RNA sequence: CAGGUCUGUGAUGCCCUCAGACGCCCUGGGCCGCACGCGCGCUACACUGGCGGGGCCAGCCGGCGCCCGCCAGGACGCGCGGAGCCCCCGCCGUGGCCGGGACCGCGGGCUGGAACGCCCCCGCGCACCAGGAAUGUCUUGUAGGCGCCCGCCCCCACCGCG
């Protein structure tokens, strides 16, 4: 609740700014060459895509809460159809390396704590992500 | 010798349990049953038409 | 802004109206030699339009196209990597790609390769069914 | 209650007495997305909301089959363009556009032995309501296709041009062409 | 994922006297309703704001019709599983329409409101009978068959 | 074909604006058709009209965006 | 006394598996048997072209053998659980298996 | 003339393991990642016996049914006949041929020979 | 019904084969070779569209964590999990173009005794700008659009069962 009250799209764009201004996450810069997974054919031109991706991934970690999420699992959330072959399009989850890198920074910034199976949002992180949503709206 | 060469494993040999035919062996479940042989013995197993 | 109507560089007149990544695609295999977007890190703004390019930007763009390790872009973005005769991961661009298909074809012909005969007699290698839909105009080819 | 809760839904009226019973604006309700058994019985489609049938013919040619969401949004973007240029209710212009665009006369074989001559016939008011909605819909699509103008701008003008009676509208010209053929083999 | 073993377990009891279900082609709205402030959450998201835009007005459609002030004083924790984006919105609306009526109590005034709402939008209190049909061996669809090569 | 797509207007900025204003309501592609300019160019021009207070966004979408002048009389 | 026992009842026929359930409930009064749990039926499904030879319209024979499993948990001594099982009525082609 | 950036003769005096770091992805999997068969090793045994150690420079032929054999640089400038399923086909293994399969260089089909 | 299957069947008449076997194994290739004509499908022919992000909704019925890698994949571990379309914002601006993805030039990988299979990436950028005469399928959760499951499966589907 309250995270739901903010339009999630509004929160994600602002969180990328919050990450950049407050210095949280720190985009790797090796992300430049990578496209967001096998499906994508043209590669991200937004240029703030790692900050944009990071903002939603931490919001997703908050949305699950205690449920616990994994690097391959987050890629299923970001899945898109793969096109360009005579054979009909089939959905393709994103590449693991970029997503795994995002989860690693959050554990360092105390936004993530390992649980059974996948990692889950840390208590310090839970307050920060929720505090930003209420503050923004 | 013929002994040292007879049936050197080259592939899995799968045959209907009822007819011993390689074609259409069927591995969907534990039933390694011929597709044609299946229909004849479906009733004893108890598989039934809807 | 000062713009170049047709940019003659790389033997390809480059239209000024198109966006820079899209216009650069017209330069042979380059424009995709950067996977359609690697000048962004190297030098130029990713989407400034082709004619907005400036002499300094042009010199910078050409240097990274000429040298792969200038900005250390990986061999995954590059083309030929093991190289049968070169042992080098250099991206093959401009006139060289046109030369390379003919150059490789000479090797495909010199060794009596099964692929080579199909290449000279203008057939298709594999493609599964090659009798039914291979035909293009009363002939496959 | 207003169409799409933007363009005010007032007492929109029908100028035709034939297309009065078969065109329905009384049951118009925010968002023509109501899920109804309108394609049931033989005459239930009569009580359909005028905009809903127009919206349904937008998802056509197989390219957009089933895309009611997009079709409603195109109806919505068109509704505003009409509202801006004519400065009145789109739901009133849409009623005038359908009544005028409906061919009044039709022709049919009559199955007179071997003869296949298309002897002229009168039209069903309901059939007229459908042909008019169909003509507006297929004309709007022809105008777009590979053109800079996108479908929303094409759909709005097609309704606006059908309402006057201008020959340019595909909807009006189809009405005119059919009735010219109908008198020719009357 | 529709019709899960526990109908509502994220919230259990806690004054949730009213219970209702809205069905829409594999869309089940398990609605937990209590007499609360008058604002509602669907799948833990506010009823007034849902992600699709065109569908947002449809989701608020029963509310205004069966008296918005009447709905005020009722809080809901409706959850929709299964179905699809359009199917889900219609099933929440069916649950919402039924949810106010059961709580209001059956009297002439409740009955008058029920008649007014079900006339305005039909099949709002009646679950859609239509259920997706089954493909047969003839072709790719329930009714469609393969192309006849030799007539 | 409306080929120019880089804020091409040089001395026809005012002309393009007189045209834009002459129309009580405009659309990005209606600019491109009426005048000789690309729709992408119109997107950047429309901005310096909205911000100045010349035109008002009646309906917004990533696809269709509709603008109507506030006054013009 | 209180040692938990997990029992599984599997049958091709729903009615035949139901008979064991009704018997277990009656003989479970003595040793406090849990209420039955009816599992989602897991079905072995074989759709086969009916024709041995391809001649004819391709036609499909749909064969289904859904398997029904019922779950019983009794925190009772092993002699007591054996007493429920032996005493409860047994029908051929019905499988009861106990896991500790 | 250069092979993988070596002058050309540099390739000839090499064991497959020596040229394995500079090889194609597929020929790393068969040689090192998965290893070779003893009968395939017997092919190398037949060739060390039939190598410069074999007496005379006149042809010793050597006919092999074995087809899927990545060729080592040891076979540079070697000619042998490999079965196409009907006829052993003489092929000149050479520095360009190395690092690829022996199966492709012998040919079993009929080159279409169509136009009838 | 001379429909089709003796090439499913310790089904089977009768003839042939029977030790250099029409037994059975072992190897390598064949069925996938293409001057061609045709049947079933798939993807296209773009703005009702692609492309870059952001949300996120399934059923048949089904599990995952960690790190390494551009992916592909793999190692490590363990008890479990889930689509597209669509919606919101951007970019293109009617150009075979940022429509479309066909061969081929490499490269990196997988299943594999073994590619002659598949996968991914970096090139490439095939016709087709809506199909002649002809015909086919089809009525409510219906057609179509849009994905997923499962079958045969060493690997593989554009196919069929769903």
């Amino acid at each position: 609740s309250s995270v739901t009250r903010v339009p999630a799209d509004v929160f994600i764009n602002s969180f990328a700014a919050h990450l950049k201004n407050r210095g949280i996450i720190k985009c790797p810069a090796f992300t430049d060459y990578v496209k967001t997974g096998v499906s994508r054919q043209y590669a991200p031109r937004d240029a703030d895509w790692f900050y944009i991706k990071a903002a939603s991934v931490i919001r997703h970690f908050y949305i699950s809460g205690s449920h616990s999420i994994g690097v391959a699992g987050l890629a299923r959330k970001y899945s898109s159809l793969q096109k360009g072959k005579t054979t009909p399009h089939h959905t393709k989850r994103a590449s693991c390396k970029v997503i795994r890198s995002i989860v690693s920074q959050f554990l360092g910034q105390k936004l993530l704590i390992a649980g059974e199976r996948g990692r889950h949002i840390s208590p310090n992180g839970r307050k920060m992500v929720e505090d930003f949503a209420e503050g923004l709206q | 010798m013929r002994e040292t060469e007879f049936c050197t494993h080259i592939a899995h040999k799968r045959e209907c349990r009822i007819c011993g035919n390689y074609n259409s062996v069927y591995r969907k479940y534990g039933l390694f049953i011929c597709r044609r042989c299946f229909k004849e013995n479906a009733g004893k197993i108890g598989f039934v038409k809807l | 802004n000062d713009y170049r109507d047709l940019l003659r560089m790389f033997n390809t007149n480059i239209q000024g109206k198109v966006v820079l990544e899209c216009a650069l695609v017209g330069i042979k295999g380059i424009g995709r030699r950067f996977a359609n977007v690697a000048l962004k890190k190297a030098n130029i703004d990713v989407h400034k339009r082709a004619g907005e390019l400036t002499a300094a930007e042009e010199d910078a763009l050409m240097k990274v196209l000429e040298d792969p390790l200038s900005h250390g872009i990986p061999a995954w973005m590059l083309n030929r990597n093991n190289d049968f005769e070169s042992g080098k991961d250099m991206h093959i661009l401009v006139n060289t790609i046109a030369s390379t298909h003919r150059a490789d074809l000479e090797r495909l012909r010199k060794t009596r390769c099964e692929r080579g005969v199909r290449h000279h007699h203008n057939l298709k290698v594999r493609g599964q069914h090659t009798k039914s839909t291979g035909r293009r105009g009363h002939v496959v080819g | 209650v207003a169409l799409f809760n933007k363009w005010p839904l007032t007492d929109v009226k029908c100028q035709d007495e034939s297309l009065e019973a078969y065109i329905s604006i009384d049951n118009h309700s925010f968002v023509p997305h109501s899920a109804g058994r309108w394609s049931a019985k033989r005459f239930r489609k009569a009580k359909c909301p005028v905009v809903e049938r127009l919206t349904n013919s937008l998802m056509m040619h197989g390219r957009n089959s089933g895309k009611k969401l997009m079709a409603m949004k195109t109806v919505g973007e068109a509704f505003e363009l009409i509202n801006l240029y004519t400065g009145k209710n789109p739901v009133q212009v849409l009623v005038d556009a359908v009544a005028n665009s409906g061919p009044r006369e039709d022709s049919c074989r009559i199955g007179k032995g071997g003869q296949v001559r298309r002897q002229s016939v009168d039209v069903s008011p309901l059939r007229r309501v459908n042909i008019g909605i169909y003509n507006i819909a297929t004309g709007a699509r022809k105008a777009a296709f590979r053109k800079v103008r996108p479908f929303a701008e094409c759909l709005a003008e097609e309704i606006m041009n059908a309402a006057a009676g201008a020959d340019k509208s595909y909807a009006i010209s189809q009405r005119n062409s059919v009735e010219r053929i109908a008198v020719s083999n009357r | 994922d529709l019709l899960e073993r526990n109908d509502i377990e994220v919230r259990e009891r806690d004054k949730y006297t009213v219970h209702t279900l809205g069905k829409k082609k594999n869309s089940v709205a398990v609605a937990f309703v209590k007499a609360g402030k008058g604002d509602i959450l669907v799948n833990n998201v506010p009823l007034a704001l849902v992600r699709p835009e065109i569908l947002r007005t449809k989701v608020s459609e029963p509310i205004m019709i069966l008296g918005e002030s009447l709905f005020k004083g009722l809080d809901m924790n409706i959850k929709v599983a299964g179905g699809g984006h359009v199917s889900q919105i219609y099933a929440v609306r069916q649950a919402i329409s039924r949810g106010v009526l059961a709580s209001v109590k059956d009297e002439a005034a409740r009955s008058e409101l029920r008649a007014k709402l079900v006339s305005y939008d039909r099949q709002l209190v009646v679950s859609d009978p239509r259920r997706c049909e089954a493909k047969k061996f003839g072709g790719r669809g329930a009714r469609a068959r393969r192309q006849k090569s030799y007539r | 074909v409306d080929y120019p797509t880089l804020f091409a207007d040089e001395a026809a900025m005012n002309e393009a604006l007189k045209f834009i204003k002459n129309s009580k309501c405009i659309t990005h592609t209606q600019i491109c058709e009426r005048l000789r300019v690309s729709v992408a160019l119109a997107k950047r021009v429309m901005r310096q009209l909205v911000k100045s207070g010349d035109f008002a966004i009646v309906s917004k979408s990533s696809r269709m965006t509709i603008f109507k002048n506030m006054t013009k009389k | 006394m209180h040692q938990k026992y997990t029992i599984i009842v599997v049958g091709k026929d729903l009615k035949l598996v139901e008979r064991y359930v009704k018997s277990i409930v009656k003989e479970g009064r003595a040793f406090g048997i849990s209420g039955p749990c009816r599992a989602p039926v897991r079905r072995l499904t074989i759709t086969t072209r009916k024709s041995p030879c391809g001649e004819g319209t391709n036609t499909w024979h749909r064969f289904e053998l859904r398997m029904y499993k019922r779950t019983f948990w009794v925190t009772c001594g092993g002699n007591d659980i054996s007493t429920i099982l032996s005493k409860t009525v047994v029908i051929p082609g019905i499988q009861v298996t106990v896991e500790v | 003339p250069n092979f993988r950036g070596v002058e050309v003769e540099k390739l000839a005096t090499m064991k497959i393991t020596d040229i394995l770091p500079k090889l194609n992805a597929r020929c790393r999997r068969r040689i090192g990642k998965h290893g070779l068969s003893m009968k395939h090793l017997r092919f190398v045994n037949k060739l060390r016996l039939r190598r410069a150690a074999q007496p005379s420079q006149k042809p010793k032929i050597v006919r092999t049914h074995l087809r899927d054999m990545i060729i080592f640089p040891e076979m540079i400038g070697m000619t042998v006949s490999v079965y196409n399923g009907r006829q052993f086909i003489p092929v000149e293994i050479k520095p360009p041929m190395v690092g690829r399969a022996l199966r492709e260089y012998s040919m079993s089909y009929k080159i279409v020979s169509h136009g009838k």
